[PDB]
């Protein structure tokens, strides 16, 4: 079954186990496989397996994560992978002291709302943006990755899972724990992540739920009516330079995908449009 | 607002309608299954209905389970005494899919009252993922349906619970609604729901959304209009049973139009 497949090094670990880089020993294509162990007598296969691969099944953009082969066996399952040089957050760390050029910047904030537009146009919430779970190739593509906490949403949205995306990317309508949440929380994400991008350091990086409460609002302004009709009705709610190196466009961009209100925040259909992407180009990055 | 995806709602619908077709189980396959009938199937989706009332699962969880069950038996030669255990792998899948907090594998083998052993479910389990080649994300009629409810004006606490009831009777009797597509059912069943209660037919907005005219609905709504006039004859009751508590507000025991 794997046979065709040899073992190259290990480079991390998810939900699942163990994913591994490896190459086809008669065709040379370099791979990334996803272990995922089967309880074969206890749980069966993990519903996170059954979201992540169903719905990668469906979606074949240029921006998300290819799945090329799902390969059985009793005890196992291994998820075969097109091989991504990196995630963004070690080459937002590679690139701490040089910076990342704007150009570069303006294509994987591009990439991203793409493959992203295409999520939410084929119902798919994917509901863990963050710079490790986006991969990079060195001819200057970014892609979308990880889709164990994805999810396949209807028309309206009903109660989803809480307990979703890493704390430093929750857009504020899952941190107040409001009912209902739709396409804004994957927004929120980018829009943290595009500010990553320009100063390297994350946005808002909280200790605990208070914490990155806090963060927002001294960031964003303390969310009021006149800002977010219905911040104060909010199950949890109680009593600039920003980004230096950001353009007049980036700096409109950026807080139209962390407005407050879900309803007010830019869709990625709109965002593709933003003056910003005017002059887009596809360079590769310096690695 | 944002919860009703208005910059997607089109491109979604679109894509339902071409995943409809991709997921839709072989309208005949009954008649080339040996040893099954369309009213053994009957009995065990109206068991499907029971398990979700005792487990509380999402409505949308029990369609998925019928979906998953009509493409399985349509590539799969299965003996009656095996017709639950896909059926029971199926509800199992579902849960993982559609719900929050699903029953743990336990409960289903619980449920079977031990016809089957826990290895049975979990490798049936994998049985029924490698025939289906993972593709869980099945349109369902009540994934049309909560779109359609957004045209109403104002909202109707009776037509929405209406409507649903007459769509889980459609996943009862293969004949003969395995030859209309969700969402075509889930039109019909809105139309049918809307007059009863209110007098109203399928709006004009919808006839733009679907390109679906009363007169292209006429076969689907009649044969459905048939289960509702017989359904408290029907030999299985668990959706009436279901539909007669406050939850969906007795709409089964609204007495069905004349025409
Ligand atoms: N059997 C295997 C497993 C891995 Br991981 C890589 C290659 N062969
Ligand atoms: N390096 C990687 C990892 C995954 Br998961 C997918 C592609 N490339
Ligand atoms: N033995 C059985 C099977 C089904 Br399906 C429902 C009830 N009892």
């Amino acid at each position: 079954s794997m046979e065709n497949f040899q073992k190259v090094e290990k480079i991390g670990e998810g939900t699942y186990g163990v994913v591994y880089k490896a190459r086809n020993k008669l065709t040379g294509e370099v791979v990334a496989l996803k272990k995922i162990r089967l309880d074969t007598e206890t749980e069966g296969v993990p519903s996170t397996a059954i979201r992540e691969i169903s719905l990668l099944k469906e979606l074949n953009h240029p921006n998300i994560v290819k799945l090329l082969d799902v390969i059985h066996t009793e005890n196992k399952l291994y998820l075969v992978f097109e091989f991504l040089h990196q995630d963004l957050k070690k080459f937002m760390d590679a690139s701490a002291l040089t910076g990342i050029p704007l150009p570069l910047i303006k294509s994987y904030l591009f990439q991203l709302l793409q493959g992203l537009a295409f999520c939410h146009s084929h119902r798919v919430l994917h509901r863990d943006l963050k710079p490790q779970n986006l991969l990079i190739n060195t001819e200057g593509a970014i892609k979308l990755a990880d889709f164990g906490l994805a999810r396949a949403f209807g028309v309206p949205v009903r109660t989803y899972t809480h307990e979703v995306v890493t704390l430093w990317y929750r857009a504020p309508e899952i941190l107040l724990g409001c009912k209902y949440y739709s396409t804004a929380v994957d927004i929120w994400s980018l829009g943290c992540i595009f500010a990553e991008m320009v100063t390297r350091r994350a946005l808002f990086p909280g200790d605990s739920e208070i914490d990155q409460l806090f963060r927002i609002f001294r960031t964003l302004g303390t969310p009021d009516e006149v800002v977010w009709p219905g911040v104060t009705s909010m199950p949890d709610y109680k009593p600039s330079k920003v980004v230096p190196p950001l353009d007049e466009d980036g700096r409109s961009l950026l807080s139209q995908m962390l407005h407050y209100d879900p309803n007010k925040r830019i869709s990625a259909k709109a965002a593709l449009a933003h003056p910003f992407f005017q002059d887009v180009t596809k360079p590769v990055p310096h690695l | 607002g944002v919860n009703e995806v208005p910059d997607y709602h089109e491109d979604i619908h679109t894509y339902l309608r071409e995943m409809e077709v991709k997921c839709k189980p072989k309208v005949g396959y009954m008649k080339k299954q040996p040893d099954i009938t369309n009213s053994m199937r009957a009995i065990l989706v109206d068991w499907l209905v029971e398990v979700g009332e005792e487990y509380k699962l999402q409505n949308e969880t029990l369609h998925l389970a019928v979906n998953y069950i009509d493409r399985f038996l349509s590539s799969m030669s299965v003996l009656r005494g095996k017709l639950q255990l896909v059926g029971t792998a199926a509800m199992l899948l579902a849960s993982k899919f559609e719900e929050i907090y699903p029953p743990e594998v336990a409960e289903f083998v619980y449920i079977t009252d031990d016809t089957y052993t826990k290895k049975q479910v979990l490798r049936m389990e994998h049985l029924v993922l490698k025939v289906l080649a993972f593709d869980l994300a099945a349109p369902t009629i009540n994934q049309f349906l909560t779109q359609y409810f957004l045209h109403q004006q104002p909202a109707n606490c009776k037509v929405e619970s209406l409507a649903m009831f007459l769509g889980e009777l459609s996943l009862i009797d293969a004949d003969p609604y395995l030859k209309y597509l969700p969402s075509v059912i889930a039109a019909a069943a809105f139309h049918l729901a809307l007059y009863t209660v209110t007098g109203q037919s399928w709006p004009e907005s919808l006839v733009q959304k679907t390109g679906y005219t009363l007169e292209t609905l006429k076969p689907c709504l009649l044969d459905l209009h048939q289960t509702y006039l017989r359904a408290p004859q029907h030999a299985q009751q668990s959706i009436r049973e279901k539909y007669k508590n406050s939850k969906y507000h007795g709409v089964s025991l609204l007495n069905p139009p004349e025409t």
